[PDB]
C-alpha cells in the first residue's frame, strides 16, 4: 500500500523537534520551562497560536 | 572523540579542553564553511568572503538554522559554554580566508565570527545568577553611547639593564597585570614616561534600558551595563530598539584591589553580535491574524470601525475621537523636496474647559499602542528632554538622554503644557522640526533619529475657557509652537437639555460594566456576559483590546503609499477663495501649513482600507478636518459668514 | 563545638515528627519543589517550633551567626534521604513566621547574632549586585589552583597555598566558570 498526508497532524510532527530545544538547554541549570513563557519561543518559524488544545491531542 | 554524550565524569568546561574530540568538530565546520548546501544548493558562503574584505569588515555571520539542521546532534552541545568555542573557531576562519586569498594578510587578523537568529530570548528582569557565563539573547531599548575612549591598555616605559624595554602591558578593563607576577619571568627596572609611544585600544559603554511597551503604573525602571570591545563599534545609537547578543559575565576591575578589600561587584555583558532590528517585527508575526482582518476589511464602514472604539468610558465628543485615531499612525515621514527634509507627523493639540475629563482620552492610546509614555509639566524640564553632564568618578565623559529619544517612532504624551515654564517652551522646537538632534559635546559629533508625535493638553488662562477669544490668545502659550501642530479641534461644554440624557445615561452603564465583581462572571468565566454593547452613534459592533493590537504592527509595515498626480491642481484655485475672504469679516489667512499637510491625513486614510496608492476620497476627507479645526480658534459671530460660504465643502461622503 | 551540632541532629527529626494538619508534614509538599534548580523555598516556623522543644530553640536564636553553616549542611542532609541531588548548589535558610517585632530605637551593642525582626518601610531602591561566596584562586608564584575559597566578611585570601615552600603574599586571580554567586539589594 501507499502513504497519505493531511494538514493537521504533519504540523504536531515536526514541531516536536523544534520543542525540545527550549527544554533542555533551559531546564539544567535556568529556570523550568512552564506554560506560560514558552509561547513566544514556539511562535517564531511557526507564525501559529498554541493554546491547549493542541496539547490534548500529544 | 566521535561520541559526545559520554563525558566520563567529565563537566561542559572539561571534555572540550583538550584536543582529543576537538579534532573531528574543527574539521567538520571548516569544511561546511566552503560547502555551503542550502535549500535548492547555492554556495552563498565561499562569495561572504570576498565580501568582508573589501571594506575590512570582520564579521562573519552565519544562520543557526543551518548548523542545526545538517547536525542534529550538535544542535546542544553548542548553547552551553560557547565562550571557548567561539574563541578557538576565530583561528580556523583565519586558516580559509588565507588559503584563497594570499593578499589578505596584509591587513589585520583576528576576525571574531558572528552568529544571528537564537532560537532564545530572555527580558532584563530574569536574568540573576543562574545565567553567568551563559551567550544569551537580550534585546533592550540603548539608553545612551559613548564616542572614542583612549583606554590605557599598553604603555611603553624606557628601561636601560638588559637592552631590553619593558612591554608590552596590560592595563584594559577586561585584565590587567598585578605588581608581584610580571610576564617578562618576573623583572622590574627603572622607568621613564614617553610622549609618543601610546598605542590606545577602543572601549565603549552602553545603557541598556528595559522596553517602555511592558511597562506598568506601580513598576521602577533598571539598567544594565553593556560593555562591547572592538570590532563592533559605533553600531547602535541612544533611543532604538536594537538587538545585542553577549554572554552574561561578572566584572573584572583592577583599580580598587589595592585600596578595597572587596572589588566592584556587577554582572556586565561583553559584545559579540549586533542586530539592528522596526522592519523585522511585522515579518515575524502570525498567520491566521492576517485572514480574518480581510474578511472584515471588505465592508464599506471600517471607516467607523475603530471610531467607536476609542475612550469607551465618555460618551460624545464624536469629533475629538477621530482626530486620536488619526494621530496614532504618525503618517509617512518621506523627503518632498530635493534638499531639504521635510517632516511628516500628525501633531494634535488639545485644549479643552477645565470639567470634561480632557486626560481620560489620553489614557487610552497609550494602553492600546505598542510604546507610548507620560510625563507632567513639573516633573521635567530642558535637562531632562531629550539630552543633557559627565562621570564625576575617575574622570569620565558621558553623555546623557531624555524622554524623547527612548520614545523612538512611537506616540508621547505630555501633561500640563500651559503651564510650562518660558525657558523651556523655546527649547523644545528643535526636537519637532526634523526628527533628531546633534550634540556638540567634548567635540564629539553625532546624528541619531526620534521619531515622536506631540501630544499635549492645554488648559485656558485663570478661570474657564472663553469662546468669544481666539484660541491663539486664550492659552498662555508662543506663537511659534502654535504654527507646528494640526489638528486644534476644541469643544466647549455647556448646558444643554436636548443632549444630556445621554452623559447620565452612559456613565452609569460603564459603571457595572466596569466593576471587579462584574468582571467574575465576564472576564474571569468565559463564554458569559452581564451587558452587551453600548449603543454607539454609528450602530457599528466596537473593538475589544486584541484586534488594535495586531492592527498597527501589520498596516503600519506592509503597504507604502506613493505620491500621484491627479486633480491636485484643483485645490490651487481653491485656495484662492478663502485667501481672499477671510479678512472680509474678520479672520486671519491660511498660511501654507494647511496646504502641504494634506498629504498626511490622505496616506492615513488609505492605510486603513489598504490602498497601494491615494484615492480622490481620501483627499476628501481630509478637508473638513483641517477646516473645522480653524473655525474653533476664531469669534463664534464670524462663524455664519465660513460656515454657510463653504457648506458644499464641509459636506462630503 | 559539640554544642552546635546538637541543636542539628535534634532539628531534623522535627521535620518528620511534628505533623502539620493530617498525617502529613507541611515540609513533605515542599521538598518535591526543591528538585528543580531555580527555586529554593525554606520557611520555617517558629510558633510551631516551639511546640515540640523550647530549651532547644533557645539558643538558635540567640546564637544564629555561629550556627549558619550548620543549617546548611543539617537541610541538605535531610533533603538528599528524600532524594539524591547533585552536589553544585548550595542553599540558604528562610526562617520567617516571628511573632516578636523589635524596634528601631531599641538596640544595644550586644545586638549581633541574635535574629530578630525589624519594622519600618523602604524608600530608596538600589539595583542588584553580585557576591563572591564560593570561589577560585590560583597562585602565580608556583601556579596551582586552590579550590574551595570561602569568604566571609573580608578577604579571604589563602596565605598557606599547596606547597609548603612559598606562598602568594600579594594578589590572586579571579575563577571565570569556577565561582558561584549570590546577587542581593541594598535598599
Amino acid at each position: 500500500p501507499g502513504l497519505v498526508l493531511p494538514y493537521k497532524y504533519q504540523v504536531l510532527a515536526e514541531m516536536f523537534r523544534s520543542m525540545d530545544t527550549i527544554v533542555g538547554m533551559l531546564h539544567n541549570r535556568s529556570e523550568t520551562p512552564t506554560f506560560a513563557k514558552v509561547q513566544r519561543g514556539v511562535q517564531d518559524m511557526m507564525r501559529r497560536r498554541f493554546e491547549e488544545c493542541n496539547v490534548g491531542q500529544i | 572523540i566521535e561520541n559526545l554524550e559520554d563525558l566520563k565524569g567529565h563537566s561542559v568546561r572539561e571534555w572540550v579542553s583538550m584536543a582529543g574530540p576537538r579534532l573531528e568538530i574543527h574539521h567538520r565546520f571548516k569544511n561546511f564553511l566552503r560547502t555551503h548546501v542550502d535549500s535548492h544548493g547555492h554556495n552563498v558562503f565561499k562569495e561572504r568572503i570576498s565580501d568582508m574584505c573589501k571594506e575590512n569588515r570582520e564579521s562573519l555571520v552565519v544562520n543557526y538554522e543551518d548548523l542545526a539542521a545538517r547536525e542534529h546532534v550538535l544542535a546542544y552541545f553548542l548553547p552551553e559554554a560557547p565562550a571557548e568555542l567561539l574563541q578557538i573557531f576565530d583561528e580556523a576562519a583565519l586558516e580559509v580566508v588565507l588559503a584563497m586569498y594570499p593578499k589578505y594578510d596584509r591587513i589585520t587578523n583576528h576576525i571574531h565570527v558572528r552568529i544571528s537568529h537564537l532560537p532564545l530570548v530572555e527580558e532584563l528582569r530574569s536574568l540573576r545568577q543562574l545565567h553567568l557565563n551563559q551567550l544569551i539573547r537580550t534585546s533592550g531599548v540603548v539608553t545612551s553611547c559613548t564616542g572614542v575612549l583612549p583606554q590605557l591598555s599598553m604603555v611603553k616605559y624606557n628601561c636601560n639593564k638588559c637592552n631590553f624595554v619593558l612591554g608590552p602591558f596590560c592595563q584594559s578593563q577586561n585584565q590587567e597585570v598585578k605588581p608581584g607576577s610580571c610576564p617578562e619571568c618576573q623583572s622590574a627596572g627603572p622607568f621613564e614616561v614617553n610622549m609618543e609611544e601610546t598605542i590606545y585600544q577602543n572601549y565603549q559603554r552602553i545603557r541598556i534600558q528595559e522596553s517602555p511597551g511592558k511597562v506598568a503604573a506601580g513598576r521602577l525602571p533598571r539598567s544594565k551595563d553593556a560593555i562591547l570591545l572592538a570590532d563592533l563599534v559605533d553600531s547602535c545609537k541612544p533611543g532604538d530598539e536594537i538587538e545585542l547578543t553577549g554572554i552574561y559575565h561578572n566584572n573584572y576591575d583592577g583599580s580598587l584591589n589595592t585600596a578595597n578589600g572587596f572589588p566592584v561587584f556587577a554582572t556586565v555583558i561583553l559584545a559579540n553580535h549586533v542586530a539592528k532590528k522596526n522592519k523585522v517585527a511585522v515579518g515575524e508575526l502570525t498567520d491566521e491574524d492576517v485572514k480574518m482582518i480581510t474578511s472584515l476589511s471588505k465592508d464599506q464602514q471600517i471607516g467607523e470601525k475603530i471610531f467607536a472604539s476609542i475612550a469607551p468610558s465618555i460618551y460624545g465628543h464624536e469629533d475629538i475621537k477621530r482626530g486620536l485615531a488619526l494621530a496614532l499612525f504618525g503618517g509617512e515621514p518621506k523627503n518632498p523636496g530635493g534638499k531639504h527634509k521635510v517632516r511628516g507627523d500628525i501633531n494634535v493639540l488639545l485644549c479643552g474647559d477645565p470639567g470634561t475629563a480632557k486626560s481620560q482620552f489620553l489614557k487610552y492610546i497609550e494602553k492600546v499602542s505598542s510604546r507610548a509614555i507620560f510625563t507632567t509639566g513639573q516633573g521635567a524640564s530642558a535637562v531632562g528632554l531629550t539630552a543633557y553632564q559627565r562621570h564625576p568618578v575617575s574622570r569620565e565623559w558621558t553623555l546623557e538622554a531624555g524622554a524623547l529619544v527612548l520614545a523612538d517612532r512611537g506616540v508621547c504624551l505630555i501633561d500640563e503644557f500651559d503651564k510650562m515654564n518660558d525657558q523651556d517652551r523655546t527649547s523644545i522646537h528643535e526636537a519637532m522640526e526634523q526628527q533628531s538632534i546633534s550634540i556638540s559635546k567634548a567635540g564629539i559629533v553625532t546624528s541619531l533619529q526620534a521619531r515622536c508625535t506631540v501630544i499635549a493638553a492645554a488648559n485656558p488662562i485663570g478661570g474657564r475657557y472663553d469662546p468669544s477669544l481666539t484660541f491663539s490668545e486664550n492659552v498662555d502659550l508662543t506663537e511659534p509652537i502654535i504654527s507646528r501642530f494640526d489638528i486644534l479641534c476644541v469643544v466647549r461644554d455647556t448646558v444643554d437639555p436636548v443632549q444630556d440624557e445621554m452623559l447620565a445615561r452612559f456613565v452609569v452603564g460603564s459603571h457595572v460594566r466596569h466593576h471587579p465583581s462584574n468582571k467574575e462572571e465576564e472576564g474571569l468565566a468565559n463564554g458569559s456576559a452581564a451587558e452587551p454593547a453600548m449603543p454607539n452613534t454609528y450602530g457599528v459592533e466596537p473593538l475589544p483590546q486584541e484586534v488594535l493590537k495586531k492592527y498597527i504592527i501589520y498596516a503600519k509595515e506592509r503597504v507604502h503609499p506613493k505620491l500621484n498626480q491627479m486633480d491636485q491642481d484643483k485645490v490651487a484655485k481653491m485656495y484662492s477663495d478663502l485667501r481672499k475672504e477671510s479678512m472680509a469679516t474678520g479672520s486671519i489667512p491660511i498660511t501654507v501649513r494647511h496646504i502641504e499637510s494634506m498629504i498626511r491625513m490622505a496616506e492615513a486614510h488609505a492605510r486603513i482600507h489598504l490602498r497601494d496608492y491615494v484615492i480622490e476620497d481620501d483627499v476628501n476627507m481630509a478637508i473638513r478636518v483641517m477646516l473645522e479645526s480653524f473655525i474653533d480658534t476664531q469669534k463664534f459671530s464670524v462663524m455664519r459668514s465660513m460656515r454657510k460660504t463653504f457648506a458644499r465643502y464641509l459636506s462630503f461622503r | 563545638d559539640e554544642v552546635a551540632e546538637k541543636c542539628q541532629k535534634l532539628f531534623l527529626d522535627f521535620l518528620e515528627e511534628f505533623q502539620s494538619s493530617d498525617g502529613e508534614i507541611k515540609y513533605l509538599q515542599l521538598a518535591e519543589e526543591l528538585i528543580r534548580p531555580e527555586r529554593n523555598t525554606l520557611v520555617v516556623s517558629f510558633v510551631d517550633l516551639e511546640q515540640f522543644n523550647q530549651q532547644l530553640s533557645t539558643t538558635i536564636q540567640e546564637e544564629f551567626y555561629r550556627v549558619y553553616p550548620y543549617l546548611c549542611r543539617a537541610l541538605k542532609t535531610f533533603v538528599k534521604d528524600r532524594k539524591e541531588i547533585p552536589l553544585a548548589k548550595d542553599f540558604y535558610v528562610a526562617f520567617q513566621d516571628l511573632p516578636t517585632r523589635h524596634k528601631i530605637r531599641e538596640l544595644t551593642s550586644s545586638r549581633i547574632g541574635l535574629l530578630t525582626r525589624i519594622s519600618g518601610q523602604v524608600v530608596r531602591t538600589h539595583p542588584v549586585h553580585p557576591e563572591l561566596v564560593s570561589g577560585t584562586f590560583l597562585c602565580l608564584d608556583c601556579q596551582t589552583v586552590i579550590r574551595d575559597v570561602e569568604q566571609q566578611f573580608k578577604y579571604t585570601q589563602p596565605n598557606i597555598c599547596r606547597n609548603p615552600v612559598c606562598a602568594n603574599r600579594r594578589r590572586f586571580l579571579l575563577d571565570t566558570n569556577k565561582s558561584r554567586f549570590v546577587d542581593f539589594q541594598k535598599v
